DNA sequence: ATCAGAATCCCGGTGCCGAGGCCGCTCAATTGGTCGTAGACAGCTCTAGCACCGCTTAAACGCACGTACGCGCTGTCCCCCGCGTTTTAACCGCCAAGG
DNA sequence: CCTTGGCGGTTAAAACGCGGGGGACAGCGCGTACGTGCGTTTAAGCGGTGCTAGAGCTGTCTACGACCAATTGAGCGGCCTCGGCACCGGGATTCTGAT
C-alpha cells in the first residue's frame, strides 16, 4: 500500500488531460446553470473552460489540504486538512 | 449529477494535487467544495449571459466571471 | 512619402497602432500620448519573448519542436518572477509541476 | 466581419527566440490571453496613476510607472529598458 | 467627501446619535470604495457588449455580480425603487 | 435630482464622477440615481448596525470599532468587505 | 499563591481582543520604515499619516496572520504556535 | 532597527490574533514576515511618490500601495 | 547478500488532420489640413516635517525553582488495496402503437 | 401506408468477496523553557528649539491630439502543399517482493 499511490502521483503529475470525465461534467455544469436560467445553451468551449478552471481548483487545493495534512504528522488527507486550507484561503 | 464525478476521479485529481493516501470521507466532501465553486462560477457567467440578452453561455461569459473571481483562465479568449 | 509603419520605426514586432488604437478605444483617458502606446508594445512584445523563450527550452527538453501549453506551464512555474506576475493564473492543459513530499517517499 | 488577435506578433517573436520552433493553436490562444491580461493590468494602473495626479493624459511615463508596480524586479528592470529604448528610437 | 450625506443619513437611522471623525473616515472609504467596484464593473460589463453608455442597467448587472445575497436584492429593490421615482 | 429620487446621496456629484471617471464615453440618465441610491442604502445598513452596537458601549457618537462589530458581525457586509482593513477597529472577540 | 500557566495569556487576549490601539511602538516602527524606504528611494519624506497608515497595515496584516498561524497549530493538536505553523499560513495564503 | 519590533509587542500583536502559547522562535520569524510585507507595500508606495515627482510619502500613496496588494485600507483617505 | 516479476522508454513502419504558403479584396494604418487644449518650464510662499534634546519612567533580559508540554516507543485495533463478476454512465440501427 | 418508443449490443471502469499491510490513540518515561516574583540600565512619551525644503498656484511658450477627407499595406476566404508524433508490435531497462 502506497507505491501504486505513488506511481499514480508521478503518472498524473507528469500528464495534463483532464481527470473528470467529460459528460458527466458536462450534466453537472448544465444542472447547476438549470437552476439559475431555464433553457440556457452553451458553447462547447464555456463546458470546457469550466471544467479545466475547475480541475485546476481543486488540484491546487488538494495540494494544501496535503500540507495540511502532513502538518499534522499525517499522510492522510481528512475532511478537517481540506477546511483547514480553504478558511486560510479565505474561502470560509 | 454531482454524483457524476465518481471517486476514481476525485482520486486521480488528488494524485495530481501530490496526495498518496485518502480518507474515506474526502470525495463527499470534495463533492460540496467543487458544487460551490461550479455554483459561484456559473452564477456570475449566466449573469453576463443574461445581461447581453444572449441564450447562449459563451467561453467569454465563464472567463469574465472567472476573472472577476480572481480565477483568471488562459486559452478560451479565442 | 512612403509609408513607415510606427512598429518599424519603434524596432518592434508588436503593432504600436492597434494598441494606440486599443489605447484610445478602452476608456482609459481622454487622450493618450504617441510614446504611451509605443512603450506599452515594446513592454508586452519583451514579455512575451521571454515566456516563448522559456517555453520553447522546455520543449525541446522534451524533445519536442512545437510548443504546447504544457511547455507554457513549465516555463512559467519553474521561474519564480513569471510565476509571481501569473500567479493567479490558470494555464489550460498546463498540468502540475511534479512535486512530491520527500518525507512521504519510502 | 474582420476577427484580431495577437497571433503574428507572437509568431514573429518565437521566430526570434526559437528559429526552428512552432506552437499549437491552444498555445498561441493561451499567448494571446496572456498578451490581452497584462494589456489591461497596465492600461488600468496607468488610468488610475493618471487620474491620481489629476492628468487627462497617459503618456509613456504612467505606462513605465505601471509596469514598476505590477511587475517582479529584473523583469520590471527588463520590461523598462524595452520600453524607454523603443520610445527614445521611436522619437528619433 | 461624502461626510454630509453620510450624516444625513446616520440622522435618518439614529437621530440621537453622532460619529467621530476617523469613522466618518471610514465611511468615506467605504463609499468611494463600492463606488469604484460598482462603476469599473459596469464600465467592463458595457466594453464586453461594445455598448458606450453605462446605464441603470449596467449598474443593477454590476450591483447582482458584486453584492452577495439579501444586500443584492435590497440594493437592487432601492435602485430601481429611487430611478421610478426620480422619472415620474 | 436627488430630491426628486427620494435620495440623501448626491445624484448630479456621483453624475459627475461617472462622466469623468473613464468609465464610459457616454453616461445614461438613471445611472447616477441607481448608483447613488444603492450606496445609501449601504450606508444605511451599517451606519444602522454600527449605531446599534453604539448603543449598546453607551456612547452616542460612533467610532472605528462599532463600525468593525458592525460590519464583522454580519455575514453579507463581512463577505463584501472581506478585504477590508478598517483602521482602530481592531478584531472581534 | 501565583496564578496557573495559562491563565493571564488568556487574560491578555481577552484585553487585547476588546482593545484597538496600536500595538507596536511608534518610534521603532518609524525607524524600520524610514530604513527599508531608504534601500528604494533617497532623501524621502513622510507625512505622518503615511507612517500611521503603514503601521495600521503592518498589525492588521500581523494580527490575521496570526489567528491562521494559531490554526494551523491547532490543526496539529498544539496550542503553542512554532515557526513551522506562521510558514504554513503563509504557503496556503500564496505569500 | 528590526530589533526594535520588541518580543512584547509581537507577543501583543499575537493575543490579539488569539494565541494562548508562543515559541522563543516565533519572534525572529515573525519579524522577517514583518520585513518582507513592509518592503512590498513601501516600495509601490514610494513608486506612486516618484510619479507624482514627489519627495514626500503621502497616506494616499500607501492606500494605493496597499489597494493594489488586496489589502484595501479604510480610514486614511 | 541475491533472484524473479509487471511497468517504463525507444525503435522498424506509416498516415491524417494540424501547420504553412500563393492571389487578391475590403478593412485597418498612414498622410494631410485645422483648431486647441494640454505638457515642460519658471517663479513664490511657509507649513508639515527633520534632527537632537530636557524630564521622566515603563520595560526586556537574566536570576531561583519547578511542571505540563513534545516526543520516541510500546500495546492494540483499525482502515485502504488487488482481481473476477458484470451494468447502466452511453450509444448506436431495428419493432409495433395510434392515425 | 407514413411517423419516432426501448431493449440488443463494440469500447472500458469500479461496488461486493477474501486475503494482506501500514498507520492512529493512550501511556512510560525522558528533557526542558517559561510562570511568578524581582533587579538593572536604556530608549520612548511629552514638550522645546533650530532649520532648510518643495506642492499648489499662475504665467510663457510650445506642439502633438482629435476630427474630418484621400491613399495604401495587409489577414484570411479559397485553395494548394507539407508534415509531427501516436498506433502496432518488439527490444532493453527498472523498483519491489521473495530467498
Amino acid at each position: 500500500p502506497g507505491t501504486v499511490a505513488l506511481r499514480e502521483i508521478r503518472r498524473y503529475q507528469k500528464s495534463t488531460e483532464l481527470l473528470i470525465r467529460k459528460l458527466p461534467f458536462q450534466r453537472l455544469v448544465r444542472e447547476i446553470a438549470q437552476d439559475f436560467k431555464t433553457d440556457l445553451r452553451f458553447q462547447s468551449a464555456a463546458i470546457g473552460a469550466l471544467q479545466e478552471a475547475s480541475e485546476a481548483y481543486l488540484v491546487g487545493l488538494f495540494e494544501d489540504t496535503n500540507l495540511c495534512a502532513i502538518h499534522a504528522k499525517r499522510v492522510t488527507i481528512m475532511p478537517k486538512d481540506i477546511q483547514l486550507a480553504r478558511r486560510i484561503r479565505g474561502e470560509r | 449529477n454531482i454524483q457524476g464525478i465518481t471517486k476514481p476521479a476525485i482520486r486521480r485529481l488528488a494524485r495530481r494535487g501530490g496526495v498518496k493516501r485518502i480518507s474515506g470521507l474526502i470525495y463527499e466532501e470534495t463533492r460540496g467544495v467543487l458544487k460551490v465553486f461550479l455554483e459561484n462560477v456559473i452564477r456570475d457567467a449566466v449573469t453576463y449571459t443574461e445581461h447581453a440578452k444572449r441564450k447562449t453561455v459563451t467561453a467569454m461569459d465563464v472567463v469574465y466571471a472567472l476573472k472577476r473571481q480572481g480565477r483568471t483562465l488562459y486559452g478560451f479568449g479565442g | 512619402a512612403k509609408a513607415k509603419t510606427r512598429s518599424s520605426r519603434a524596432g518592434l514586432q508588436f503593432p504600436v497602432g492597434r494598441v494606440h488604437r486599443l489605447l484610445r478605444k478602452g476608456n482609459y483617458s481622454e487622450r493618450v500620448g504617441a510614446g504611451a502606446p509605443v512603450y506599452l508594445a515594446a513592454v508586452l512584445e519583451y514579455l512575451t519573448a521571454e515566456i516563448l523563450e522559456l517555453a520553447g527550452n522546455a520543449a525541446r527538453d522534451n524533445k519536442k519542436t512545437r510548443i504546447i501549453p504544457r511547455h507554457l506551464q513549465l516555463a512559467i512555474r519553474n521561474d519564480e518572477e513569471l510565476n509571481k506576475l501569473l500567479g493567479r493564473v490558470t494555464i489550460a492543459q498546463g498540468g502540475v509541476l511534479p512535486n512530491i513530499q520527500a518525507v512521504l517517499l519510502p | 466581419s474582420r476577427k484580431e488577435s495577437y497571433s503574428i506578433y507572437v509568431y514573429k517573436v518565437l521566430k526570434q527566440v526559437h528559429p526552428d520552433t512552432g506552437i499549437s493553436s491552444k498555445a498561441m490562444g493561451i499567448m494571446n490571453s496572456f498578451v490581452n491580461d497584462i494589456f489591461e493590468r497596465i492600461a488600468g494602473e496607468a488610468s488610475r496613476l493618471a487620474h491620481y495626479n489629476k492628468r487627462s493624459t497617459i503618456t509613456s511615463r504612467e505606462i513605465q510607472t505601471a509596469v514598476r508596480l505590477l511587475l517582479p524586479g529584473e523583469l520590471a528592470k527588463h520590461a523598462v529598458s524595452e520600453g524607454t529604448k523603443a520610445v527614445t528610437k521611436y522619437t528619433s
